[PDB]
RNA sequence: GUUUGACCUCAAAUCAGGUAGGAGUACCCGCUGAACUUAAGCAUAUCAAUAAGCGGAGGAAAAGAAACCAACCGGGAUUGCCUUAGUAACGGCGAGUGAAGCGGCAAAAGCUCAAAUUUGAAAUCUGGUACCUUCGGUGCCCGAGUUGUAAUUUGGAGAGGGCAACUUUGGGGCCGUUCCUUGUCUAUGUUCCUUGGAACAGGACGUCAUAGAGGGUGAGAAUCCCGUGUGGCGAGGAGUGCGGUUCUUUGUAAAGUGCCUUCGAAGAGUCGAGUUGUUUGGGAAUGCAGCUCUAAGUGGGUGGUAAAUUCCAUCUAAAGCUAAAUAU
RNA sequence: AGUGAACGUAGGUUGGGGCCUCGCAAGAGGUGCACAAUCGACCGAUCCUGAUGUCUUCGGAUGGAUUUGAGUAAGAGCAUA
RNA sequence: AUCCGGGUUGAAGACAUUGUCAGGUGGGGAGUUUGGCUGGGGCGGCACAUCUGUUAAACGAUAACGCAGAUGUCCUAAGGGG
RNA sequence: AUGAAAGUGUGGCCUAUCGAUCCUUUAGUCCCUCGGAAUUUGAGGCUAGAGGUGCCAGAAAAGUUACCACAGGGAUAACUGG
């Protein structure tokens, strides 16, 4: 909700800001249930790539913050080594454990 | 090569111009090529106006958005509203938009409206049954005008407080620039060690 | 080791039917690419993302229905003009260059695939042959194709299942009118005199005029001729804009609409990152390209100062079709 | 980022055409546009001053400064040649 | 004129090759530059930024590759006060 | 600061001893900006310095031509004449 002047927080007009209906375009990457099934299967079948093996080689021998910081140069970005070293610290988790 | 005391000018001409100098000897005779063109297109949609139903629509930045204007097209919301198709609204003569949303009560009320006065103004022809002869109206968006809603009334009583409108603008703009400080100022110091704190 | 038959990949033929070059190029889509010149010198810059060179189209081309703009009370494909603006920005921050959004207007119109089990029936398509009512149609026959051709779905959605009521539809033949290509017809002084080779010149008396545009005729001709003006009557094409108009008849099959319930697939050597080169007004990098790496699924891009943490807004990339307003 | 033009008769002073008054006229007196000099006032900037207050660090009243601006102070401009 | 495998034969081998980026070398080649004043240019010089005295003709100004010289520093004292 | 004080002192008793933009760096300030909204680095700004241009109002720069060239010049040399 807006204040009702031209200059602040919330600024400015208060008009009936209610409502729109949600957009089918907004769930772009949604799981889904087939996907899920697909990427899982095709994970068994086969073969985490040579950087992924490095990653978990990394994270069981100087933990993370250099499987990130290798990660990273890997990959492009930090808000996908993130979710890369995110995703090794799972599969060795639902792997090594019990 | 400089002035005796003349304004310092950009003339942008040390490219070759001359080879795309477009001077408009056209103008009179497109303006007859479109009259023609509108006048032939009349007589092939021939009992229909040119242009299509626009909705009304609030002009966006800051500068503008004090005047209303017609929008492209209705909205999935405003057809339903008004009791028709997004499809059968295309092919009776109103511009549907798939992309606008709508957030603004007053504009949605405005626009439902303005669907509604020309479902009741137009008198769609059957299929195959009869062809009623009406004398087309050209245009449609001057048979509806876009109506600038005067928001207030002539003259009030001052129901006044006595607040200082500039000394509410002057703390609105403080509340602004130190929003980020004093939340920052009220997690150490406030918070943080009263967290620890008995 | 043989018998015959498949399949897959690759061949051959003066094999049945087909298609490509070349020309032109004003405008359009690309690639490649200078120097003169400007800077009072000159190497970055500039000329210029121009000339030249090469590849490729059409009557337009390209673009295009958002991985957009924005920050608003938000707008809503594309292109063009007016404007923004000689501005924000760039730049030996010198010379010089230099956009975009909003706003008014011109024209306006939207859509398609991939990812789904038709699976109680490859429903699909080329070809050959015969016959017909021949831009095609039907029967039969070989082939394509399940390594996926049709029906259904495109994100605005939508699909499956459930319940409940309606509401709307197709084909051609025949003229008129429509758009082009032409043909023909449609008034008025050649009266008098004078100079002259000729009167189309001067003077007199008229005539027509919705025709005194223009040209011809032995000198300046509305009235001599062709035409001009105004209407008319023809013939020949392209016909779906509509009117009249008559055979049907699709249909037992397709479309929209409401409430519930489960779902709701959405494009990878890509996105993105580093680096090199180029380019841009785009500045710790605007686009493009090479090389190395190379994602994700509440995901990805963008939000014009690099990063980390936290939110928010806005779209939905890596697949595709599409007149007019514009150029000439 | 911002802020944003009247202490006063929109100021005082010396000039100032023209007009008004007394006059025969010489003149004196008054009112004085433009413009000129000058002293001020007002707006923004810079340097301080730092009231009532208060999300206790925000707010910046109030009053100064051999500082500063292509400013205000009964609008001159736009279009065309 | 022996059977089997249909790996033509023999070298070389994850080096080299090629691709991208990076350092060196690279007048073989490309582009361009190569002060000024000046008793012609050049060789000298600086009269090119400054300072003293004279030229300079008793206000000020005043030239020449005129004259005699000077500067690109030095100093917490060689500054300030007593 | 000095001095009892009057006072004198904003470098050297006076006349010389020095340097723009762009760039980089420093000093200042509870400053402004990074434009969807926050914080901390980071960058950018505002006011005053410094790193320098001696061709000193401040290009980034070696020769050679007797193989030579063009625009000019008697503003200027090599011959005559005065």
């Amino acid at each position: 909700v807006k204040t009702g002047i031209a200059i602040g927080l919330n600024k400015g007009k208060k008009v009936t800001s209610m409502t729109p209906a949600p957009k089918i375009s907004y769930k772009k990457g949604a799981a889904s249930n087939r996907t899920k099934f697909v990427r899982s299967l095709v994970r068994e079948i086969a073969g985490l790539s040579p950087y992924e093996r490095r990653l978990i080689d990394l994270i069981r021998n100087s933990g993370e913050k250099r499987a990130r910081k290798v990660a990273k140069k890997r990959l492009g970005s930090f808000t996908r080594a993130k979710a890369k070293v995110e995703e090794m610290n799972n599969i060795i988790a639902a792997s090594r454990r019990h | 090569a400089i002035s005796k005391n003349l304004p310092i000018l950009k003339n942008h001409f040390r490219k070759h111009w001359q080879e795309r100098v477009k001077v408009h000897f056209d103008q009179a005779g497109k303006k007859v090529s479109r009259r023609n063109a509108r006048a032939t297109r009349a007589a092939k949609i021939a009992p229909r106006p040119l242009d299509l139903l626009r909705p009304v629509v609030r002009a966006p930045t800051v500068k503008y958005n004090r005047k209303v204007r017609a929008g492209r097209g209705f909205t999935l919301a405003e057809v339903k509203a008004a009791g028709l198709t997004a499809a059968y609204a295309r092919t009776i003569g109103i511009a549907v938009d798939h992309r606008r949303q709508n957030r603004n009560q007053e504009i949605f009320d405005a626009n439902v409206q303005r669907l509604k006065e020309y479902q009741s103004k137009i008198i769609v022809f059957p299929r195959n049954g009869k062809a009623p002869e009406a004398e087309q109206v050209l245009s449609a968006a001057a048979t509806f005008p876009i109506a600038q809603p005067a928001t207030d009334v002539e003259a009030r009583a001052v129901q006044d407080n006595g607040e200082s409108a500039f000394r509410t603008l002057r703390l609105a703009r403080s509340e602004k620039k130190f929003r980020g400080i004093r939340e920052k100022r009220a997690r150490e110091k406030a918070e943080a060690e009263a967290e620890k704190k008995k």
